[PDB]
């Protein structure tokens, strides 16, 4: 459960920044 | 401005995947969850 | 020209029933919390 | 003609980026409940 | 948890909705 | 839960080929 909440907080970042550079790119398009 | 869309697609695509490593994590832990209760 | 027009509708298509598929994965999550929450 | 394509798949990509964000938020939902219930049995 | 459940919901229709755009607008293109 | 087990399994493979349709598709446009 450690592990999990690693990958989670992990991934969830990861999710976030790939939102946010793809608000970028919609907008810019 | 056809190849901002192109890596758009790659945006959303390597978004989807991170989601789906966050489902195969939720579903994991519902699993342990299930068996244990 | 349309040739690479084509092959975006298409993976649009994919990212979509991508989008479509994770959802009801998500879906079913949601009915597991809401067993297991019940049920404790 | 390719114009009415170019404009109606940018339209795309941004309903799929909200679909996206709104799943998004939908799973921190589903974590938080299986938190929840992993500090009720522990 | 009640809150929860409506969050889920709330979400849950909110996406329903956008895959009915996108598809509908799938079938433009 | 069983029919819970089986639906999870399903899309989960489900998810995974449209993924690796989609990453052809990307390696190429």
């Amino acid at each position: 459960w450690e592990e999990w909440d690693k990958k989670i907080e992990e991934y969830t970042k990861k999710i976030e920044e790939l939102i946010k550079k793809s608000e970028e790119q919609q907008k810019k398009n | 401005l056809l190849s901002g869309i192109v890596q758009q697609q790659n945006n959303l695509l390597r978004a989807i995947e991170a989601q789906q490593h966050l489902l195969q994590l939720t579903v994991w832990g519902i699993k342990q969850l299930q068996a244990r209760i």
